[PDB]
């Protein structure tokens, strides 16, 4: 019987700073035990300082990104070139996903950018449209590997102040873009080591008020 | 396009009248007179056939009086073909009600639905209205014996005695003169025939130019019987009242 | 919901310095029966694109007709149909990709794996894959079916990343493709010896080679192999 | 007279009066000018107001990053036709990953307007459009009429007193066509062209509406203080 | 007869032009836009003294940040308001934000020309749509049955419109306060109204960023009417 | 389907089909609504050119839409049935979804919305009917009286009349009804309603129908003798 | 939903309906009234699939109330039961049938007789002296076969009903949290508050 | 999920956890399971996350349209019935929702309605909904009285979620508290179970099963 879904592997990662946000994703694309491409980008600039990635089944991922990009275009046409805010984009994406509630897009979607106060924002979606704003989110094949590391290093979970008898927590603070990129690179090298569908290359999209910058790093190709 | 040839059958005049309904009523006023008279122990339906020919088969004929179910009948005035369309619908409606509730349809409910169909043709669809006026004679266990009339407008009203078709003005005056509330069926039979006999456009009223029917409780104990009169039975009742 | 009947096996391809090469054997299999032997599975569109198709042949023929009709439709009210407004490989691919995904979404797929090879108007090499699921990807080397498992490893030794493309000539690239076709004939049970090969170069244009054969095969060592373990004769 | 009740009727001389009356709605509309060089294409539009308390009716609409038009006549009809163009441009992008040719855009508008002139019940569009764009064959300018007739031109003008600007552009043809790699000068030529259609009124800051598209310029519209440069 | 969507020889749609005559017969409605808010006022015009004037609803809320006044065949406005409200709420559902006043007006005006041989005739009512958004601030729009809408600093529609508009031309300036605008609507309404203006036959409303759209009480308007009469007698 | 635009604008800005529907209302028998301090009374004329009528079964002029709301009308009788039916269906639908009976304003707004829809829908003519809708909102003791008309406009009235010679009875009500002090009791409200109809009717025999609605679904129709007592009382006070 | 009983006596119809609403391993409510008044002298109890039960009951209620207003007249229990049966008979061959079983207890004012109708989700109607739906019948029918007499009073019927509830409380696996008892007679419908 | 809401002398308490799971994978510890429909209406969420989230914010839009059309805030009964009638249309399609519509109006007073995805709609004084509902019931029922003070009622609601958060593997994260009065709903903070458990253990002397 024809199975309309497939698994293209890969993993993605979104972190929000004080005045910036990053959305990272490996460039490996796979089916079963075969590599289809070592450089197939799945993190896209969608305009209005919104970056997006829909990881999982690539056909559904591309379809979604394509539809959201198109939604941004028509938002301009219908509302006098108004900038689509990240919160409005998130709500719009929910309706895109939930529109196919009974034949879902097989993807973990993450978007990143700046909120209307200029602060870093990351939103994450389940396959059928439930969303939540967070400081931190890993998605895709190696999400279960990376996410607990992020809880520990970004949100300082389970870390107490030394000598305080486990009474005072390590205080929350925003990370610099330099520190965030260190965590992203270490997260992906660790994921590459222990997950077979993750590797080849890492592509990070950084979002500030100045625009969308890109950075690329090699990953192990085995 | 086709706009050019549209008569616009469902519009108002400047005076607030429906042209086609008014002209349908004008048509009905040339149809053979039909009279309904409601007594305390039954209902009489009497109707005059439209200028009969001597070679017309009289006994196997039905023009004016139709049966809707065992408890309800109608007298027709207007286009017979139009009436039969509505009669079959009314017959089906009665059976739908019986099938749904396991009870014979109350007279007014049937009358309202048939009148609602007529109304529809005056408000939407762009079709001509039905050129028909009915006299409904029937019985149910709520209101007992009932007479109604409906016309092309889809408006219906209840009556003790009523006429439709030709010479209703003269016929209604004569009924209003001799009718009284404690009247019996046999008296109503006589009134119906006497009224037609005076209002007729013919030279003399005869059996071959009439249709007649009664709805009595004259069956055996607490049940209603419909009697559509045969030619010979009309001949006898016409002699019995001294018209011929 | 379908099942493929008459099928075509691997389509293999790679980029080189001035263009792209694509190849596919001329077999139309009917399960284990090697039914049809004159099947052309490389279909040129214009003078700048070749679409290689594997999978169901009835659906391949349907796709042929769509591409044929696309050329006709593009020519309508188009004075620049053979110039600036000619069909690009990227246009042809995106059209097919749209159709493939629409058909999978209606639960009635075209049971194919497709590789669109060509050269864009600006000279850039175009090589992209699409299949029955509407999944798309691009790479310096692309292959379908058994080609993905056996050809890609061999072709990736020549062009392992983007920077290896300018260093790879058409002679070296074609040699690797022809070698890969031999390996597939050794190891794929639904492959044939006869195949077609197409080169799309930004200078010399479209070169379509028909009736090629696998050759220079190693079979002599078979005579020494006796039994399955012990046996000496 | 007797043959103008609807679009489906021909006159005895072979005229379609409803189409001609729709054409008349354009003549009443405010003037708008179109012109192009080899590198850029420019729209200039005189906006009209109801009174001093009202805003000035926006004449120019964007269809894609590389295409857009100006209107003269019934504005709602322009909105319908522009929306249709937006969809067609967008269909070309999503399906073929291909920017819609400005010539095809004209063919599509022609065929959409035509269907409304041959069927009972419908009416012709009551608006004229000047479509500019930059595609794979360079800069373009089209003139759309609701009869269905679309015409590719170097320059033109539609609306009330459009003959003045149209005569000017016919004289200036050899000059403005060679304004290559210079946006501001091509606009100046368009602003001077539309000035030939003015009577009693002059070009003010909230009156003038300019748009441009070209080689390294997406379709963008200029209003308000952004057009003060050209007065 | 003749087609509903027919052009006149002058290049206008007959039915649209005839609907504009119906709007001229309607009761007066005035809107004034300021930097402190937008004021909307209407003439109620009760046909008889037995009619309970507070049931005359010619000023209407579309959303918290958008209000609407009407003039003409006011029964035709009901489906327009219903569409506007649904448009406003639907946009909030899809985008988690308030909808722009212009976009709302454009959505309403898209219904206008959806008539022919869709509904059987154009609307016989004009609307004044007042509101606020973060981008373009306080706005007033005049939505016609032609499908056209103009933004206005001030606008009058209905029977006394041409006289009231000429008055608004002289009186309006860019530095008007909200209180000044309130009195100005009352002043101009009292001029063009047939019967004498009071709190029962005239209604005020406004939309501000802080408090949103509010229809004024008859007690609040009565004090503004009294304040207006005193100021005119004071010079 | 039949598509013709029957209701359309004329050069002077009038919709003649809607205005001709008002003429049908003007032809219809007179109907009056008067609301007191704790009640509403709906009075209706019945023309006396129809003798030999059966008043048991003849459709009554005042119709119950729900147990707490009533609807009378003037104009085409057949048209009124369609509006009444729709109103009754909407009343039950409202109870089903909102778990609360309709307000009189809501029910009026619905009926008025139906009438309006028929003034700009293709293939249909307007209803030749104006209605008076009266009752009490759930758990409320404030009397409600509303009027609708073919165009689709509706409004609340302290007292109102529609139909033939309605301008005469409206003239009467305008001077005899005090806003500051409405009829304090049921008797006062009925009497004022009967008085107003006696300006127009002819005889106070079987020509006047009176229906009294009180709070908490308390609706009752008066009989001939009960109404005749008001007619007898009014005439004796008149001779003065 | 689970237990609905009905007993027709000399001058009235008595309906008893369990108060428990259970979902999974939790009794969510113990005061649920599994009945709707269709008309002043007609009461319908119901049991079956969650959601369907109330949705169906209220849909029937609306229709009967609509009829009552239109005709200014109360439909007979027989007429109501026939209407309900037909709706279920339509439903069973729908895309998604109403999985609802009902008892209709009514007092016919024209006949001056109480009437009890049992109708299952298939549209199977029967008039009975006593009725039950679900597993209740397996205990109550035999009990009533023994103790029921056609000429009993309302008070005798309530004692007979107590005997059923006691037996069910003894032998039924599930805790149904007692019953709400309602009486339908010539004076209309009233609830017994202490049972 | 674990959610509860109970009616008492001083109005309505509403308490929920904040965990979201995909099988045994803890997907989030910071989910908002209370939807603020208007200043007088709350909705709780349990079951399929987007099913709840989507349709309850849709419910808020419908409630807004009601007060625009009717010039009056919607009743709790009518608001709950819009949702129950909606999910009933989808019955059999596979929606997964266990919701509670809580609020105050003049005509009704404080009111709670349980509404679930198979079409069940129930008015009541106490409900617990979710995978850890039974754990919440155990503590809530055994300590519930109508005459609880606002302070004690808030704590009992908090303590009941904590009880479920502890025992139920698919509940946890933090406790969100709400108090509904005649003046509307009042938020009473986010309480992380990480700190709350030890604080409650020490101060109350409970949770003796755990290694102190
Ligand atoms: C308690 C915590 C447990 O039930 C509560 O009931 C909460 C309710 C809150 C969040 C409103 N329920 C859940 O967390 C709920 C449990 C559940 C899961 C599936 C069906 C019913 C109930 N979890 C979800 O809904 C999660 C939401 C978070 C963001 C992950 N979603 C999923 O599990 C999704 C969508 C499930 C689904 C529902 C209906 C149709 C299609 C799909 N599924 C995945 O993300 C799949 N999975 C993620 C891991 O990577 C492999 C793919």
């Amino acid at each position: 019987q024809f199975n309309p879904y497939g698994d293209n592997g890969g993993t993605i990662l979104g972190i929000a700073g004080e005045d910036f946000a990053v959305l990272a994703g490996d460039t490996r694309n796979i089916t079963d035990y075969s590599i289809n491409s070592r450089y197939e980008p799945k993190v896209f600039d969608c305009g209005d300082n919104i970056v997006m990635s829909a990881n999982g089944f690539a056909a559904d991922g591309d379809a979604l990104v394509k539809r959201f990009k198109n939604s941004v275009k028509w938002y301009h046409f219908d509302h006098n070139d108004k900038k689509l805010s990240i919160n409005s984009a998130a709500r719009n994406i929910q309706h895109l996903l939930y529109g196919k509630r009974f034949f879902p897009y097989y993807v973990h979607t993450i978007i990143a950018g700046l909120d209307e106060d200029g602060k870093g924002a990351v939103y994450s979606f389940d396959p059928v449209g439930s969303y939540e704003r967070e400081q931190c989110r890993a998605g895709g094949a190696a999400a279960s590997l990376i996410m607990p590391f992020l809880d520990n290093q970004v949100n300082f979970k389970n870390q107490y102040e030394p000598g305080t008898n486990g009474k005072v927590k390590k205080p929350l603070k925003y990370l610099s873009v330099e520190e965030v990129i260190k965590l992203v690179r270490d997260s992906f090298t660790s994921a590459t080591e222990r997950h077979i569908q993750v590797g080849d290359g890492l592509e990070i999209l950084i979002v500030t008020k100045d625009g969308v910058r890109k950075e690329f790093y090699e990953l192990k190709r085995d | 396009g086709s706009r050019r040839y549209d008569s616009r059958t469902t519009i108002f005049s400047p005076e607030g009248r429906l042209y086609q309904v008014e002209y349908a009523l004008e048509s009905i006023s040339h149809a053979g007179t039909a009279i309904g008279i409601m007594a305390s122990d039954g209902i009489v339906l009497a109707a005059e056939r439209k200028v009969t020919s001597t070679l017309l088969e009289q006994d196997t004929s039905t023009e004016k009086l139709y049966k809707l179910n065992d408890k309800i009948a109608v007298a027709v005035a207007g286009l017979t073909a139009d009436a039969e369309i509505l009669i079959n619908t009314a017959r089906i409606h009665a059976q739908n009600y019986l099938k749904t509730y396991n009870e014979d349809i109350p007279v007014e409910i049937l009358v309202r639905r048939l009148s609602d169909i007529k109304q529809g043709y005056t408000q939407h669809g762009g079709l001509r209205p039905f050129g028909v006026s009915f006299i409904y004679a029937g019985y149910d266990d709520r209101y007992g014996y009932q007479l109604y009339t409906s016309n092309p407008s889809g408006n219906y009203t209840g009556w003790k005695a009523i006429s439709v078709g030709a010479n209703t003005s003269a016929a209604q005056t004569l009924l209003q003169m001799d009718y009284k509330d404690d009247m019996k069926v046999d008296d109503a039979i006589e009134l119906a025939l006497k009224t037609l006999s005076k209002t007729t456009d013919s030279s003399a009223l005869t059996y071959d130019r009439l249709e007649f029917a009664t709805i009595r409780k004259g069956a055996n104990d607490g049940e209603v019987y419909q009697k559509i009169f045969k030619p010979q039975e009309i001949k006898d009742i016409l002699v019995k009242t001294g018209i011929t | 919901t379908q099942q493929p009947i008459v099928t075509g096996t691997s389509v293999i391809s790679m980029k080189y310095d001035n263009g792209v090469i694509i190849a596919a054997d001329n077999l139309g299999s009917y399960g284990s029966l090697l039914r049809f032997n004159g099947v052309e599975r490389l279909i040129p569109v214009g003078d700048n694109t070749v679409v290689g198709i594997s999978g169901d042949i009835s659906d391949m023929q349907h796709i042929e007709r769509l591409l044929k009709d696309l050329v006709t439709e593009n020519a309508y009210d188009n004075p620049l149909a053979d110039a600036e407004e000619a069909l690009e490989p990227s246009y042809i691919f995106e059209y097919l990709a749209t159709v493939m995904y629409q058909r999978r979404s209606k639960m009635n797929p075209l049971w194919n794996a497709i590789i669109v090879a060509g050269v864009q108007s600006n000279g850039d090499q175009f090589l992209r894959y699409v299949n029955l699921l509407g999944v798309t990807y691009s790479s310096p080397t692309l292959a379908t079916g058994f080609g993905a498992h056996m050809a890609n490893p061999l072709l990736r030794k020549v062009v392992d990343r983007e920077s290896d493309i300018p260093k790879t000539t058409v002679q070296v690239a074609e040699e690797a493709i022809v070698n890969a076709m031999r390996v597939l004939y050794y190891r794929d049970a639904r492959s044939s010896r006869n195949f077609s090969l197409a080169i799309i170069d930004k200078n010399t244009g479209l070169t379509f080679k028909k009736n090629l054969q696998v050759e220079n095969m190693k079979w002599d060592f078979a005579k020494d192999i006796k039994g399955y373990g012990t046996q000496k004769i | 007279n007797n043959y103008d009740g609807d679009t489906v009727t021909f006159s005895p001389t072979g005229r379609l009066f409803q189409v001609e009356y729709a054409l008349e709605a354009i003549k009443q509309g405010s003037v708008t000018v179109g012109l192009r060089s080899n590198t850029h294409a420019v729209l200039v539009a005189l906006k009209r107001n109801a009174d001093e308390l009202s805003s000035y009716q926006k004449k120019i609409i964007k269809c894609d990053e590389h295409m857009g038009l100006s209107l003269a006549g019934l504005a709602p009809d322009a909105r319908v036709l522009s929306n249709y163009l937006r969809q067609q441009c967008n269909y070309s992008s999503l399906v073929f990953n291909r920017k819609l040719a400005v010539e095809r855009a004209g063919h599509l508008l022609c065929d959409k307007a035509q269907k409304n002139t041959q069927s009972y019940g419908g009416r012709p569009y009551g608006v004229g459009l000047l479509i500019i764009g930059y595609d794979k064959s360079g800069a373009h300018l089209l003139e759309f009429q609701p009869s269905g007739n679309v015409t590719e031109l170097y320059g033109t003008a539609i609306g009330a007193r459009s003959q003045g600007a149209k005569t000017y552009l016919e004289r200036t043809l050899d000059t403005f066509i060679k304004i290559d790699g210079n946006p501001d000068e091509l606009i100046k030529a368009g602003v001077e062209a539309i000035s030939q259609s003015l009577r009693d009124e002059s070009l003010t800051v909230d009156n003038l509406s300019i748009a441009i598209v070209g080689k390294d310029t997406p379709f963008t519209i200029y209003d308000g203080e952004a057009v003060a440069k050209y007065i | 007869d003749r087609g509903v969507s027919t052009f006149s020889p002058e290049g206008r749609l007959f039915q649209v032009e005839y609907s504009l005559e119906a709007i001229k017969l309607g009761s007066t409605a005035i809107g004034i836009a300021t930097k402190e808010g937008v004021v909307l006022g209407v003439e109620k015009r009760a046909t008889s003294p037995l009619l309970e004037s507070d049931s005359i609803e010619k000023i209407v809320e579309i959303d918290r940040h958008i209000g609407c006044a009407m003039s003409g065949l006011t029964a035709d406005a009901r489906s327009m308001i219903e569409h506007a409200r649904t448009a406003a709420v639907t946009h909030n559902l899809y985008y988690d934000e308030d909808i722009n006043v212009e976009s709302l007006t454009q959505s309403v005006c898209d219904l206008a020309l959806r008539f022919g041989e869709l509904m059987s005739r154009p609307f016989g009512v004009a609307l004044l749509i007042a509101g606020h958004d973060a981008d373009d601030g306080y706005q007033l729009f005049h939505a016609e049955p032609s499908g056209t809408f103009y933004r206005y600093n001030a606008k009058a529609i209905g029977s006394g419109s041409e006289g009231a508009q000429a008055e608004l031309l002289n009186e309006w300036h860019s530095s008007l306060t909200l209180k000044e605008a309130e009195l100005l609507v009352l002043k101009i309404l009292k001029q063009v109204m047939e019967e004498k203006l009071d709190e029962n036959n005239a209604q005020l409303s406004c939309i501000t960023k802080q408090d949103g759209f509010k229809i004024y009480d008859n007690e609040k308007t009565a004090e503004l009417i009294k304040e207006l009469k005193e100021k005119e007698a004071a010079e | 389907g039949y598509d013709r635009a029957l209701s359309i604008f004329s050069p002077d800005g009038h919709i003649f089909q809607v205005e001709y529907a008002l003429e049908a209302v003007k032809r219809g028998t007179c109907a009056v609504g008067v609301k007191g301090k704790n009640c509403v009374v709906l009075g209706c004329e019945r023309r006396s050119t129809l003798k030999l009528q059966d008043t048991r079964i003849t459709p009554s002029k005042v119709s119950k839409i729900d147990s707490h709301v009533v609807l009378s009308f003037s104009g085409l009788n057949a048209d009124s049935r369609i509006l009444i039916e729709k109103a009754r269906v909407e009343a039950q639908s409202h109870r089903l979804t909102l778990e609360d009976p309709v307000t009189v304003e809501y029910l009026t707004r619905y009926v008025a919305g139906v009438q309006q829809r028929y003034t700009q829908s293709g293939g249909v003519r307007p209803f030749g009917v104006s209605t008076l809708i009266a009752g009490f909102d759930p758990r409320d003791d404030e009397p409600k009286l509303y009027q609708t008309e073919p165009s689709g406009i509706y409004s609340s009235w302290s007292a109102q009349t529609i139909g033939r010679n309605s301008k005469t009875v409206r003239e009467f009500l305008e001077k005899n009804y005090d806003r500051k002090e409405p009829p304090a009791t049921v008797e006062e409200c009925v009497k004022l309603t009967v008085r107003s109809l006696l300006e127009v009717v002819q005889t106070g025999a079987k020509n006047i129908e009176i229906t009294v609605v009180k709070p908490d679904s308390d609706i009752v129709a008066l009989s001939s003798e009960e109404i005749n007592q008001y007619v007898t009382q009014i005439e004796q006070e008149k001779q003065e | 939903m689970d237990i609905i009983l009905g007993i027709r006596v000399q001058d009235s119809v008595i309906l008893a309906s369990s108060k428990a609403v259970t979902r999974g391993i939790s009794v969510l409510k113990d005061s649920d009234d599994k009945t709707r008044q269709l008309s002043p002298h007609t009461l319908m109890s119901f049991a079956g699939e969650a959601g369907d039960t109330v949705q169906f009951a209220e849909y029937i209620q609306a229709n009967i109330q609509l009829y009552s207003i239109r005709e200014d007249y109360e439909l007979s229990p027989q007429a109501v039961s026939s209407f309900v049966r037909q709706e279920l008979a339509k439903s069973i061959r729908s895309r998604r049938p109403y999985q609802v079983n009902v008892l209709i207890g009514g007092y016919d004012k024209k006949k001056n007789k109480p009437e009890l109708y049992q109708i299952d989700y298939l549209g199977t109607k029967v008039e009975l002296p006593y009725g039950a739906h679900g597993y209740s019948g397996f205990y109550t029918f035999s009990l009533l076969d023994h103790h029921y007499r056609p000429d009993m009073t309302t008070e005798e019927g309530l004692d007979l009903l107590k005997l059923c509830v006691q037996e069910l409380e003894k032998r039924m696996p599930m805790d149904f949290k007692g019953v709400i008892v309602k009486i339908v007679d010539k004076d209309g419908i009233r609830q017994v508050d202490d049972f | 999920t674990t959610t509860l809401a109970f009616r008492f002398q001083g109005g309505i308490i509403v308490a929920v956890d904040s965990r979201a799971t995909a099988g045994n994978w803890v997907a989030s510890q910071t989910v908002k399971k209370v939807i603020e429909i208007n200043p007088f209406l709350l909705g709780t969420m349990a079951g399929g996350a987007v099913d709840c989230q989507f349709w309850e914010t849709w419910l808020g839009s419908q409630c807004r349209l009601h007060e625009l059309r009717e010039k009056e805030r919607i009743s709790v009964a009518a608001a709950s019935k819009i949702l129950s009638n909606l999910v009933y249309q989808y019955k059999g399609a596979g929606l997964s929702m266990g919701t509670m519509i809580c609020g105050y109006t003049r005509k009704e007073g404080p009111t709670i309605y349980y509404v679930d995805s198979d079409g069940t709609r129930l008015k009541g004084d106490i409900f617990c909904v979710g995978s850890g509902q039974t754990f919440a019931y155990g503590v809530l029922d055994s300590n519930y009285k109508w005459d609880l003070s606002v302070e004690d009622a808030l704590y009992l609601g908090k303590r009941s979620i904590l009880a479920a958060a502890h025992r139920d593997a698919y509940s946890g994260g933090s406790v969100n508290l709400y108090h509904v009065t005649e003046d509307g709903w009042i938020y009473h903070g986010n309480h992380d179970v990480g700190e709350l458990f030890w604080k409650v253990k020490e101060e109350e002397g409970s949770f003796n099963n755990v290694i102190g």
